[PDB]
């Protein structure tokens, strides 16, 4: 659908509704939000992905 | 004349220092430094790991 049409506010209905479109089921969120969950991710993983050796002192 | 049954030598260093003569001991120091750069041999260059 999302490629035929160009409008961009269809995703997945949860609580059941005939009707995927958001436009009608009351949904907004912050782009500050959004944006965050992709930054914080892609920065963290180039770390993740770096360390070769890994050395845990036992306590 | 002696004062007891028998008299143990004396170790001229203290009980517990450990001492090494010949090339051994300069290849171990050598070996010590290659195990320490075996850590940072694949972090070097802008496409290394932390």
């Amino acid at each position: 659908k999302q490629l035929k049409e160009k409008i961009s506010n269809i995703g997945v209905d949860c609580l059941g509704y005939g009707s995927n479109d958001m436009k009608e089921l009351f949904v907004v969120d912050p782009f500050i939000g959004k944006k965050q969950q992709i930054l914080l991710a892609t920065q963290l993983c180039r770390m993740i992905l770096k360390i070769d050796n890994v050395i845990i002192s036992g306590k | 004349m002696n004062f007891g049954s028998q008299t143990p030598t004396i170790v001229v260093l203290k009980e517990g220092t450990d001492a090494s003569q010949g090339k051994g001991q300069i290849i171990s120091n050598i070996n010590a430094c290659v195990a320490v750069q075996e850590a940072l041999k694949p972090t070097l260059g802008p496409l290394g790991s932390d």
